[PDB]
């Protein structure tokens, strides 16, 4: 604790340039830290949390503050389909005057927003920028508050206690009936008082909320029971948003589909929808027993589970004192659900846009689309690291014995080995009737094609009410009585939406669409063959039968008993983060193709040329990366220039990552032995002298700086592709 | 902008000084 | 046990011999910072605020003749200055001034204080009287100027009016 | 029958809360139920309950004192002091935006050093040694001890009190005053 | 439209996290 | 320093020692085995951590075991 890092005196000895980039890797893994204990880890942990929140609201507030003092929100209000949205101000030294005209949006030179804000704000009820100003301000308020309960809780006598933090049933309660419910109720306040007066030009703000009631009959009904008053007299067909034009008075309907205006969701569904999740939430968070004597005990639920048949060995006796004893079981299973949230928000928000006019704004559709799936992407890579380093760091077998969790480890080589089946058959079988497909074409015989229709994904279309396939069953069938019990409430609106060919709600699909969702299922299948392999494989193999006596990464056991390169569970994340970086890219060209194709108003485009993967390179990437390599040219530059720029800087970073991923270390730490010599010779020069060693970098920081620049340049290319392509486009 | 002059003076800051700044007290912090 | 707040404890890196002590530092920036480093620093803000306090009461009813035909409020006249090359040649003057009083240690990893208390940079031609209550004299001077300074450039800004015509009878 | 061992003054059926042992000036009953100070730091509580007291009597006097008279310059078009009408009048004027800047001001430079302080054991709650004209007498006296006590039983009154005056407000849309003279 | 007051009001409270920020950072 | 540890199952081959290009490693006298040998690490400040011992040890597992720990400028194999 006298030399960088102060937390590792093996790193702080260490006398080469390893010293400075092991400190930096390893600032954040406290359990390894020098002394740590279990009371400190939590309570550092903790506090940690509330530094990560407090850059939350700090983030938000910059995005408020920008917009409010540099943005046009009030300008893009009136005009929201023609008008483009600003993010902030550049001031660049580096820009000639060509650059500075091409940047110019009205008197500033500023970025667009493709970040949906405007939408959004636009949708609850922001109306100009002194109230995004003074969300700015409530923001950096709230920023200071968890800075000072994080400065709090590290203060010895606030030092929560080990026992605190592992109260499961009370976190639960207040989790689920207060930081869900509640918000969800608290929520649905400003719906209904604040968004949707303000959707019908009626002004309700910190002001007059008090005086204004946001329904006439006011609280009346609600106590008398007689709440079908909340959804009488909802917007009309004809509701012009933002005015009293065609407006209702109803705060709770049941509408189903769009605002024909806006085509997003009516704002008095999505009142009712948080009302609904709120009461749910609320009766969900009284289910565990805290200090009032009812409720239940998680460990009793857990351990009841147990099928008499012995076919689950002993059950789930001894999950809860795993799982509750592992922050890394923990964060684990927090990061899988986590990502599942983030992929259903991705795909649920283009399909049923909840903001105002944003699904006329494609550049912020696909920006977010992707955006999310790569969270997604990153959340599940996450969750399978962390029980990767689970099984290793906090597993005990004889605290498990003959339950679930060891029976996982028990039958791992049936569950790997059925992985690389599925794997193995999606790949050989989606490889082939695409190569198929472009060899027939490439002949040209397009219809000797194999185009397997998405039989079973249209019949779900037409469970939903899709008429457009001829099939006639359950919401698609006048006379089912799924249909009928429905008739009167969101059936109306839902099949107009739903059998509307103009937005993304249930989008026609073909046999492209059938041949990427086999791309998409071999890429989950076989991301999740490596992660998996890497957590079941993280205590041992036959290769190596001690591998956790070595940790969760360290860089290979030498080239002996055949050579074990990327052997560590650490190597299983390393090699799974490719193979998700390659998923989403499929999952998300494919949005993007997609929606490209349904906008141009050409989804013959996308019908005919998907189902060849040389329609993919042609008329997707091609074709649509022209605007984007003509941002700047000999003949000038436009707007587009710096998504251009970046392109290209993309590219080069993603290429550098190979430099580190394909050249290992040997060749680099003999190179370097050269340079440390020729400094030392070299007059003048040799006056100046390294206090570090100079070293070449390890054989794992070379995999994971090797991987984080194909990340960022897989990323920055899309990002710059993404954007430029749409906005070029449209 | 109102305070169009902001930009001018925390560029600089934010973009040349303070990482400068950053840069040598890292460089003490990890070298004593 | 503050003398200034009594309510706070006293500041314990802060002592009754530094001038100006009144032991006032509710925010404890002389536990996050070395007193010595802050002491030099507020005799300095003191003394660079002092004289830009002078220089808005001297250049307005003068403003030396060679440069007649500029304006005595505060951005306008930064404005005037870096476009005639004036306020550049200061910069580079100053920075030698710095570099010299200093003597090469300008740094705060680097500034010492073998045998110089903070404030003393060797500077008394007169040769007036230092070593006393004289320093308290200074700080206090200093410190009103900083609020002083903070006050005229304020008032420059908010009515664009000249800091002795304030002091007359006018109200927004 | 009472609980076994020691019971709540305040409350003689429940247990009393192990902080609270009767000492402190305004809280002879031990009064928690809820078991606050079970949870929470009394320090914080008690510097929390002092500074709603100390602005709740301000406030009610405030309201009473407005209520009576106003001044000329400050165009009051509302003689509701609690409603919005009159707060939204005075945060345009900038008379409400001032006193928040010397209120953070406090809270920030003193409020918050001061809070620090008696966390850390080294300040009673509520203590800024402010007494100029000597209304207390030596700090820890009995003297001090029955105007501590007063201060809190003062100023837990007007934070209720406060309550009240808003709440009628609300409803009658008439001054505090002027609901006592008429009906 | 956003005044200079407004801007500069932003920046202190900015600065109070920056101060509140600092602490955190020197004690975690 | 490397930690170099020997198991049991050391059948006194002298195959890690020979192997190590440190000496790190040498044979000492054991009754646990017919070889009447064991491997020992008594000088594991100069292990560089090449794996050249594990390599060479024909038991299954090993019976030599090189855990990889904190940098050092001989573990490094630095001659600057
Ligand atoms: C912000 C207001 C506030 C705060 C922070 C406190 C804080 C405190 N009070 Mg005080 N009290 C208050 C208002 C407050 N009081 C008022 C208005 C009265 C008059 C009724 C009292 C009467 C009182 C007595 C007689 C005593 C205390 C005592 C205390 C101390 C111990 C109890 C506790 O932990 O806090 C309570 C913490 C809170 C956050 C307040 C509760 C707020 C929640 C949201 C509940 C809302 C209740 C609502 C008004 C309906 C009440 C009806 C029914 C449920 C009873 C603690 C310093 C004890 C003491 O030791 O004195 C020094 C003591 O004996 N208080
Ligand atoms: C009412 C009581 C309550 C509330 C409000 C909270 C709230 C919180 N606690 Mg918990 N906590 C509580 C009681 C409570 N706690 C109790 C009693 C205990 C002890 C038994 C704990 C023990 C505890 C620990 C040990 C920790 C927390 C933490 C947290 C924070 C989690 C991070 C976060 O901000 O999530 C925000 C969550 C939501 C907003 C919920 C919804 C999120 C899902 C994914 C919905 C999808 C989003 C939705 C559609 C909205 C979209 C918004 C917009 C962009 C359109 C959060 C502030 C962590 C922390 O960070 O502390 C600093 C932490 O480490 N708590
Ligand atoms: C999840 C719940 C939630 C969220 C995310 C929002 C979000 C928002 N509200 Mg809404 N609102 C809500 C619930 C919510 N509200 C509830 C329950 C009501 C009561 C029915 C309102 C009534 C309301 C009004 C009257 C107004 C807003 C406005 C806003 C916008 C700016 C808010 C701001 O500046 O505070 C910054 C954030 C904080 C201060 C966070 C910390 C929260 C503190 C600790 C709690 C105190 C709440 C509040 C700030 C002050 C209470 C006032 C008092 C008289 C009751 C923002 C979009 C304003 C707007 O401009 O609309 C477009 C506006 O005028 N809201
Ligand atoms: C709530 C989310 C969360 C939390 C609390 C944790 C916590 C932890 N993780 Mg986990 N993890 C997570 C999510 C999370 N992770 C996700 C989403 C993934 C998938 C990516 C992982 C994958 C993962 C692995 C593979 C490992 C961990 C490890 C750890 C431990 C800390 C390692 C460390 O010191 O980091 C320090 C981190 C760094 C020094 C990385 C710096 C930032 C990167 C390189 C991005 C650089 C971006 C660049 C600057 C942008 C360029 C811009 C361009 C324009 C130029 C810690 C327990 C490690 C561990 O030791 O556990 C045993 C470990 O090996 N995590
Ligand atoms: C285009 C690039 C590419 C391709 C085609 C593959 C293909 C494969 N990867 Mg690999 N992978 C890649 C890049 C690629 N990877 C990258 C960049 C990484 C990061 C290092 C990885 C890391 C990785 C891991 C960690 C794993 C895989 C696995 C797989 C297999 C997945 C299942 C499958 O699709 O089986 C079908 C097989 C194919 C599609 C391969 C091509 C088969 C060809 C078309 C047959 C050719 C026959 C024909 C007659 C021509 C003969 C030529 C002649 C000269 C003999 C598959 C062999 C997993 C696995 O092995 O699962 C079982 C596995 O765990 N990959
Ligand atoms: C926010 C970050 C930032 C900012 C504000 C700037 C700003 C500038 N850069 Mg850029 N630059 C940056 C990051 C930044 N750079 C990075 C990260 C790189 C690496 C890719 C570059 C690479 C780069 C190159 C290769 C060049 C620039 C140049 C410039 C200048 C062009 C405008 C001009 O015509 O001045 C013309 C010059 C002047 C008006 C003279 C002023 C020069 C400085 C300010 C002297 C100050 C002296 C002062 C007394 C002491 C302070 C010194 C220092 C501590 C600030 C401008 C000062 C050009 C330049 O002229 O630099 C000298 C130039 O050739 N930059
Ligand atoms: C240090 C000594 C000092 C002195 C003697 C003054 C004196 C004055 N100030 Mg200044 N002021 C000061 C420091 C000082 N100030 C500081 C540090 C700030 C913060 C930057 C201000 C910010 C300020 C503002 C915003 C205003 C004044 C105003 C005034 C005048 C009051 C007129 C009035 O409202 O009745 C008066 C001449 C007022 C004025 O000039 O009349 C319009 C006024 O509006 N002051
Ligand atoms: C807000 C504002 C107000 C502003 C008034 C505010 C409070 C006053 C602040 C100014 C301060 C006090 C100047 C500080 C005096 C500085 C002088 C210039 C010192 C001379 C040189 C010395 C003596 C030391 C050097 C030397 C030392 C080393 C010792 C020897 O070697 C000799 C020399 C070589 C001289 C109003 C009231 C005008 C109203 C307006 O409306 C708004
Ligand atoms: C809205 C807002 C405004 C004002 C905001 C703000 C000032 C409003 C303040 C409301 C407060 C003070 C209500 C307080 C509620 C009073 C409670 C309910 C009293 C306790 C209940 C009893 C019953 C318990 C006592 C007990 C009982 C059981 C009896 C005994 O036996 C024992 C004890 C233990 C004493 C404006 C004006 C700024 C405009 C802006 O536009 C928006
Ligand atoms: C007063 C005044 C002025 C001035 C002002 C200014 C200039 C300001 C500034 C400001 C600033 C300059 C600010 C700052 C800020 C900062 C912050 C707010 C930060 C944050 C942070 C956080 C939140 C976190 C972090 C972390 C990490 C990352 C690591 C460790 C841990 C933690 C978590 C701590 C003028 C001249 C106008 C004049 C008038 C008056
Ligand atoms: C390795 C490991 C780990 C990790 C894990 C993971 C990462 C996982 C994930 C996983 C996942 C990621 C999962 C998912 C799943 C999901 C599900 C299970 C779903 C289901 C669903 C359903 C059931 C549905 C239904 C429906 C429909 C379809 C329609 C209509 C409506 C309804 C609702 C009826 C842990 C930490 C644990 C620990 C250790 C080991
Ligand atoms: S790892 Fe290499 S240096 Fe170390 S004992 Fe084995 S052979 Fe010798
Ligand atoms: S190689 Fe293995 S078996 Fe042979 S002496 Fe060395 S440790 Fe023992």
């Amino acid at each position: 604790t006298t030399k960088f890092p102060k937390f590792s005196q093996a790193l702080a000895s260490d006398p080469t340039t390893r010293r400075i980039w092991y400190g930096i890797a390893t600032a954040h893994d406290f359990e390894t830290h020098d002394g740590m204990t279990e009371e400190n880890l939590y309570q550092k942990i903790f506090a940690s949390h509330f530094g990560h929140l407090a850059l939350i609201f700090l983030w938000t507030s910059g995005n408020l503050f920008h917009v409010a003092w540099q943005g046009n929100f009030e300008q893009w209000i009136a005009n929201p389909l023609k008008t483009k949205p600003l993010a902030h101000a550049i001031w660049d030294p580096h820009f000639g005057q060509a650059a500075l005209k091409a940047f110019t949006r009205g008197e500033t030179v500023a970025n667009i927003s493709y970040s949906g804000l405007y939408h959004w704000w636009y949708t609850i009820g922001l109306r100009n920028n002194v109230e995004l100003y003074s969300g700015a301000l409530g923001l950096l308020v709230l920023s200071a508050v968890f800075l000072l309960a994080g400065w709090l809780h590290i203060q010895p006598k606030f030092k929560p206690s080990l026992s605190w933090f592992k109260n499961n049933e009370s976190r639960l309660n207040h989790h689920l009936a207060g930081l869900f419910g509640v918000s969800s109720l608290a929520w649905t306040g400003h719906l209904v008082h604040v968004a949707i007066p303000a959707s019908r030009g009626q002004h309700v703000g910190w002001d007059n909320f008090i005086s204004v009631a946001p329904h006439p009959a006011g609280l009346q009904p609600f106590f008398t029971g007689n709440w079908s008053v909340y959804a009488q007299s909802p917007d009309s067909m004809q509701h012009v948003f933002g005015t009293n034009q065609g407006a209702g008075t109803a705060i709770l309907t049941f509408l189903g589909g769009f605002h024909p205006q806006t085509q997003s969701l009516w704002l008095t569904d999505m009142a009712h929808h948080h009302l609904a999740i709120a009461v749910i939430f609320i009766v969900a968070g009284h289910m565990y027993r805290t200090n009032f004597g009812i409720g239940h005990n998680l460990k009793t639920i857990l351990e009841a589970h147990r099928p008499p048949s012995g076919r689950l060995g002993k059950g789930h006796i001894g999950i809860y004192q795993t799982l509750t004893n592992s922050l890394h079981f923990q964060l684990g299973l927090a990061l899988a659900c986590l990502s599942v949230v983030t992929s259903l928000v991705a795909q649920h928000m283009y399909a049923m846009p909840p903001y105002a006019y944003m699904a006329y704004d494609y550049v912020t559709q696909a920006a977010l689309y992707t955006h999310h799936q790569y969270i997604a992407g990153l959340l599940i890579v996450g969750a399978f690291a962390h029980g990767a380093i689970f099984f290793i760091r906090d597993y005990d077998p004889e605290q498990n014995q003959d339950n679930v969790l060891a029976r996982m480890l028990t039958h791992k080589e049936a569950i790997i080995s059925h992985l690389s089946w599925v794997s193995l058959f999606l790949g050989f079988h989606t490889l082939g009737l695409y190569v198929h497909n472009d060899v027939v074409v490439a002949f040209g015989n397009p219809e000797k094609q194999i185009l397997i229709e998405p039989i079973f994904a249209q019949w779900i279309q037409a469970t939903s009410g899709k008429a457009l396939y001829g099939f006639h069953v359950l919401l698609s069938s006048s006379t089912s009585n799924a249909t009928t019990a429905a008739q009167q409430l969101w059936l109306p609106g839902w099949l107009e939406a739903i059998n509307n060919e103009s937005n993304s709600l249930f989008l026609t699909i073909g046999p492209g669409d059938f041949l990427v969702h086999h791309a998409i299922a071999l890429g989950l299948h076989t991301t999740t063959l490596i992660l998996v392999k890497g957590a079941l494989d993280a205590r041992g193999s036959k290769l190596m039968p001690d591998k956790k006596d070595f940790g969760y990464s360290f860089p290979c056991d030498g080239p002996g008993r055949g050579g074990t390169c990327d052997i560590s569970a650490w190597d299983a994340f390393y090699l799974a983060m490719f193979w998700m970086l390659n998923t989403i890219g499929w999952i998300t060209f494919y949005w993007h193709w997609k929606h490209l194709s349904l906008w141009q108003g050409n989804v013959a485009q996308f019908n005919e040329s998907s189902t060849y993967l040389m329609g993919w390179l042609r008329d997707y990437l091609w074709l649509n990366s022209s605007p984007l390599i003509n941002g700047y040219n000999p003949y000038g530059m436009n707007s587009l220039s710096v998504w251009a720029w970046m392109f290209l800087f993309a590219h080069l970073v993603w290429a550098t990552g190979f430099m580190f991923l394909i050249s290992w270390r040997g060749y680099w730490q003999e190179l370097i032995e050269t340079l440390a010599w020729a400094h030392e010779r070299t007059p003048l020069a040799n006056l100046i002298k390294w206090k570090d060693k100079p070293v070449a970098l390890s054989i794992v920081q070379a995999r994971l700086v090797g991987l984080v620049h194909f990340t960022v340049g897989y990323i920055l290319t899309y990002a710059a592709f993404v954007i430029a392509s749409t906005a070029g486009k449209f | 902008m109102s305070a169009s002059y902001l930009p001018s003076i925390l560029v600089p800051t934010v973009g040349l000084i303070l990482p400068f700044a950053t840069m040598a007290i890292l460089f003490v912090a990890i070298e004593k | 046990q503050s003398p200034a707040m009594p309510f706070l404890s006293k500041p314990p890196n802060l002592s009754p011999d530094m001038p100006g002590y009144r032991g006032f530092d509710p925010l404890r920036l002389s536990d996050a910072f070395d007193v010595n480093w802050l002491l030099e620093g507020e005799v300095k803000n003191g003394r660079v605020a002092m004289l830009a306090c002078l220089h808005f009461f001297v250049t307005e009813y003068y403003q030396f003749p060679f440069y007649a035909g500029a304006p005595k409020l505060a951005a306008p006249a930064h404005d005037y200055f870096v476009k005639s090359g004036a306020m550049i040649q200061i910069l580079v003057f100053i920075g030698f001034l710095e570099m010299v009083l200093h003597r090469g240690k300008v740094l705060y990893s680097d500034m010492e204080w073998k045998g110089r208390k903070p404030g003393e940079l060797g500077f008394n031609p007169l040769n007036l009287p230092n070593d006393k209550a004289m320093k308290d004299r200074e700080i206090n001077n200093g410190r009103l100027a900083m609020l002083g300074f903070a006050g005229i450039i304020h008032g420059e800004f908010l009515n664009g009016k000249m800091p002795i015509e304030q002091i007359t009878n006018f109200q927004p | 029958q009472a609980p076994s061992g020691a019971a709540m003054p305040s409350m003689p059926f429940l247990k009393r809360p192990s902080k609270l042992d009767g000492s402190l000036p305004g809280g002879e009953g031990c009064f928690d139920p809820l078991g606050f100070t079970e949870v929470f730091s009394l320090e914080w509580m008690r510097e929390a309950e002092v500074k709603h007291c100390r602005v709740a009597m301000l406030a009610v006097l405030g309201v009473i004192a407005q209520e009576f008279g106003t001044l000329d310059f400050y165009h009051a078009q509302s003689k509701l002091q609690l409603s919005p009408d009159l707060h939204n009048q005075f945060v345009q004027n900038g008379a409400l935006q001032q006193v928040l800047l010397f209120v953070c001001a406090w809270e920030f430079f003193v409020g918050l050093p001061a809070l620090i302080e008696s966390l850390e054991g080294r300040r009673e709650p509520g203590y800024f040694g402010f007494d100029p004209l000597k209304l207390g007498g030596t700090y820890g006296s009995a003297q001090w001890k029955r105007m501590a006590a007063g201060e809190l039983r003062n100023g837990r009154l007007a934070m209720i009190a406060f309550g009240g005056f808003f709440h009628q407000q609300l409803l009658t849309k008439q001054g505090i005053i002027e609901q006592l003279t008429h009906f | 439209m956003i005044t200079d007051n407004q801007v500069f009001v932003a920046l202190i409270m900015a600065l109070v996290c920056g101060y509140l920020a600092v602490k955190l950072a020197a004690q975690l | 320093a490397h930690t170099v540890k020997i198991y049991d199952n050391c059948i006194g081959c002298t195959q890690c020692v020979r192997a190590c290009p440190l000496d790190v490693l040498e044979m000492v006298p054991w009754d646990g085995c017919k070889a009447g040998q064991m491997a020992s690490a008594p000088r594991t400040e100069d292990c560089v951590g090449c794996k050249r011992c594990e390599t060479a040890c024909p038991t299954d597992f090993l019976s030599i075991r090189v855990y990889l720990g904190g940098e050092t400028t001989r573990s490094m194999g630095l001659a600057y």
